[PDB]
């Protein structure tokens, strides 16, 4: 998530 | 005169020496002669050896922790002590026979001919946390009663005495040292010339060093700041060349050399350990155990050797740096010999009882 | 206890061109770091011997000294009129170093000092020694005091190159010593003066590279700490 | 948006945060008390820098995604995107580089004689310098801060690979070369031991580094380099926030090898000679 598209919570 | 002794823990052996330090005239070396008082009554090993070593300590930490001695044996030599080797016949010195008549047959002499071109007795500035034996370069004589050399040295049956050897300033001055540079910039045609001169090739520890410096600036820019640094090139040769660098004295001059101007000034710098205690590991002269010695003396080597000696080489220089208004920095250099005055006596270091 | 020296031949007179013998007895083992000082009456001390075997430069060879254990022998083959003065023996291997009460023989370089005088007890007062002709970093600087009817005692010492300070036991933390390297001068402040501080103070210049007997002295300045004004 | 997954991930993040916090805090406290009560050993200059950098990692990283994964959205300005992403990636990069620097310093100091704070500056500066491309990498929002952010069509397929290269290949192979140069440990000829400790610390540090950093970047590549990332379910969600495993251990990894700080922390569980003499003689 830090430098990538994190899944949306 | 007087003579020093050291008594071994077992009391069976004792060592008698005349003078702690030895003058290294480089061309010749003081023969290191001493005697050992021996007690055959309590002796049982039926043989005694005395050996002299020159050793440089392994640097501070070993396997990410400090302590212990992986010092490299720069040079070790041995000699039989008792019974004396009949094959070994050599002319005893006057001090040797004086000690022999004073003590008797239980005193047995020994002589060591230290070869030239060996590192001077130099020490490294310990850290405040350094609780072991001091790291650096030193000689050590030692005695022990054992049948042969192989046997493990048994601390209940041996004795040691650390020693140092010193060099001294030639009484004949060399040529008056000079240096000059001519720095030119792409911005101007006329050059920026700089010259520095020292009065004598030799100075004594604790007396001032006076440099006559002249500058001639014709370039468009202006000289703004002056850095003066009495510095020390120390060469380490444990494995190969290692020219570790630390300056000892500095000063900053906010003087100015204007464009098309001449500057003629005398600068006075005198090193002293006080403002250099913080510079951990700074080279110093030889020490007995931990007594605060003076600064490291200028190592003097015989020109015949190619300066490959596996030891610290100590030479002192003075660096003059000029800074120009905003490559612009300019440096000039002048080396100088740095040893003690003519020796006359021992090193009676002074301390509380 | 601290090391004491004792001067036995205190009294001697009417000696002309004859053997003159002086003994100094050391209360403890002191090896050879012992020296003998010459002070003319009302003048500054002058260096006679150091190490009890090494004649100082500029000294007549007729003076001689020797060491026998902790005893120390001063020998004069032929006494001279100019030698009727005060003589001192002193060890220099352990700080504090002290002089014995001077040996007076009776018959019928720049070191300027300033600051002394009269003062009430319980105060502070200022002295200074400007030194010229030599180099301050090349020597240590020392303060001795002349109390009449009392053995001479070194009281203060400063080591510029080593940057250390040394004081006598009775004066620890009682006086401030210092030295301006630039001005080439030693400064002195007497905090909380008392009666024992009444003496004539003298300036002594060492020679740093290895310590030996003091070579050159200043004429000194009187310091009388008394309620009188 | 999974509620139980959100609760579990919040629990995991808080637990790892407090674990790394306690470990690093106690280690740095021991280091500070040793330095005050003794020497500012450069051996430790770095381990203390590791402590500070890693605690900064915890503080500057765990709290932000804590804020998102708790609030499940964004409620701030736009420049906060830049600030937070900078203060987040900085710790990740700088920790690796300072490990590099300390390895290099020890590598030189295997036999280095006396040499009277620079390489820590080298690592910090190199980190802040490599912190550049994230400026033009992250894109704008399209509600929550900088979602659907991409450097370029090649940003998700070339810049990610460059990140992986710069974060592993130079670091891990560099440190590998670092220890393998000690292979020439046998000096000074034969004796007139340490190899075991050297190899045992080298192996441990390299394996912990590679294993701990493996999962985050592996899922990073399998989700970025591969179009249409294969997994979006529960197994990825927790593992994509577990790269801080070495944070609570790597300072311990170094402290174990240091016999000084190790004995120090073990004590803080509840927190034959002679003399030279002289004589005379007879002249002539």
């Amino acid at each position: 998530c830090y430098f990538q598209n994190c899944p949306r919570g | 005169t007087r003579v020093f002794k050291k008594a071994s823990p077992n009391g069976k052996l004792t060592v008698y020496l005349g003078k702690r330090d030895f003058v290294d005239h480089i061309d010749l070396v003081d023969p290191v002669d001493g005697v050992v008082l021996v007690d055959p009554e309590y002796l049982k090993e039926r043989r005694v050896y005395v050996t002299l070593t020159c050793a440089f300590r392994y640097g501070r930490e070993d396997l990410d922790v400090l302590g212990l001695t992986f010092r490299k044996d720069l040079f070790v030599a041995n000699v039989q002590s008792f019974p004396p080797a009949p094959e070994d016949k050599k002319p005893l010195t006057r001090l040797q026979e004086r000690l022999i008549k004073k003590l008797g047959e239980h005193a047995y002499p020994f002589t060591f001919e230290i070869p030239p071109n060996l590192p001077c007795s130099v020490t490294l500035q310990p850290g405040p946390e350094d609780t072991g034996k001091a790291c650096g370069v030193d000689y050590e004589v030692k005695a022990f009663c054992a049948e042969n050399l192989e046997e493990k040295i048994h601390k209940r049956n041996s004795v040691r005495l650390v020693i140092r050897k010193v060099q001294y300033a030639p009484e004949r001055p060399g040529p008056q040292p000079t240096a000059e540079t001519t720095r030119q910039f792409l911005m101007s045609d006329k050059p920026l010339h700089l010259e520095a001169s020292l009065d004598k090739e030799i100075y004594y520890h604790g007396e001032p060093i006076s440099v006559n410096v002249h500058v001639t600036n014709n370039t468009n820019k202006t000289v703004k700041k002056i850095k003066i640094s009495v510095r020390q090139y120390a060469d380490i040769c444990l494995f190969n060349t290692a020219q570790y660098k630390c300056p000892v004295a500095m000063e900053e001059a906010d003087d100015t050399v204007a464009p098309s101007s001449t500057f003629c000034k005398v600068y006075t710098l005198t090193p002293f350990l006080a403002n250099n205690r913080e510079k951990r590991g700074l080279a110093l002269d030889g020490k007995l155990k931990h007594e605060d010695t003076n600064l490291a003396s200028s190592t003097l080597l015989r020109e015949g050797a190619n300066r490959e000696i596996l030891g610290i080489i100590v030479s002192y220089k003075v660096k003059v740096k000029l800074v120009v208004s905003r490559s612009s920095d300019v440096a000039v250099e002048l080396p100088f010999t740095l040893m003690h005055p003519k020796p006359k006596e021992e090193p009676p270091h002074r301390e509380v009882p | 206890g601290d090391i004491q020296m004792t001067q036995s031949p205190s009294s001697l007179s009417a000696s002309v061109g004859d053997r003159v013998t002086i003994t100094c007895r050391a209360s403890q083992s002191v090896s050879s770091a012992v020296a003998w000082y010459q002070q003319k009456p009302g003048k500054a001390p002058k260096l006679l011997i150091y190490s009890a075997s090494s004649l100082y430069s500029g000294v007549p060879s007729r003076f001689s000294g020797s060491r026998s254990g902790t005893d120390f022998t001063l020998t004069i083959s032929s006494l001279q009129p100019e030698d009727f003065a005060t003589y001192y023996c002193q060890q220099y291997k352990y700080v504090p170093v002290t002089f014995g009460c001077g040996t007076k023989v009776e018959i019928k370089v720049q070191l300027v000092e300033s600051g002394g005088g009269l003062v009430q007890p319980g105060g502070s007062l200022r002295l200074s020694c400007a030194a010229s002709g030599f180099n301050v970093y090349s020597s240590s600087i020392h303060w001795v005091r002349q109390a009449p009817g009392k053995c001479l005692e070194w009281v203060a010492s400063i080591s510029s190159y080593y940057g250390y300070t040394y004081y006598a036991d009775s004066v620890k933390g009682r006086f401030t010593i210092s030295a301006d390297t630039s001005k080439n001068t030693a400064y002195l402040q007497m905090n909380s003066l008392r009666a024992e501080d009444t003496a004539v103070y003298y300036c002594a210049r060492s020679r740093q590279f290895w310590y030996s007997g003091l070579d050159y002295w200043g004429q000194g300045t009187l310091v009388t700490v008394s309620s009188a004004a | 948006r999974d509620p139980l997954l959100a609760r579990a991930e919040l629990a995991l993040l808080s637990i790892v945060f407090v674990a790394v916090a306690l470990s690093n805090g106690l280690v740095l406290a021991a280091l500070a008390r040793r330095g005050r009560r003794g020497h500012w050993a450069p051996i430790h200059v770095f381990i203390g820098h590791l402590c500070l950098a890693d605690l900064a990692v915890a503080l500057f990283q765990v709290l932000p995604q804590l804020a998102w994964k708790a609030t499940d959205r964004f409620r701030g300005p736009d420049a906060l995107c830049r600030a937070v992403k900078y203060l987040q990636m900085v710790g990740m990069y700088a920790s690796s580089y300072m490990i590099l620097a300390m390895t290099l310093d020890r590598h030189r100091a295997i036999c280095r004689p006396m040499l009277a704070n620079r390489p820590v500056l080298v690592a910090w500066a190199f980190s802040l310098l490599l912190s550049l491309p994230q400026l033009f990498i992250f894109a704008q929002r399209n509600v929550t801060d900088c979602w659907a952010c991409f450097a370029e069509p090649w940003g998700r397929r070339t810049y990610v690979t460059w990140i992986a290269l710069m974060v592993f290949v130079a670091p891990t192979l560099g440190i590998a070369a670092c220890q393998v140069l000690i292979f020439r440990e046998i000096h000074a000829s034969l004796v007139p031991a340490a190899v075991a400790k050297t190899v045992r610390m080298t192996l441990v540090i390299v394996v912990v580094y590679v294993l701990c950093w493996a999962p985050f970047f592996l899922v990073q590549l399998w989700a970025a380099w591969d179009p249409e990332a294969p997994l979006e379910g529960a197994p990825f969600v927790l593992l994509m926030l577990l790269a801080s495993l070495n944070s609570c251990t790597n300072p311990w990894i170094y402290a174990s090898f240091s016999s000084s700080v190790s004995s120090e922390l073990r004590s803080l569980l509840c927190c034959e000679s002679c003399t030279t003499a002289s004589s005379s003689l007879a002249k002539d």
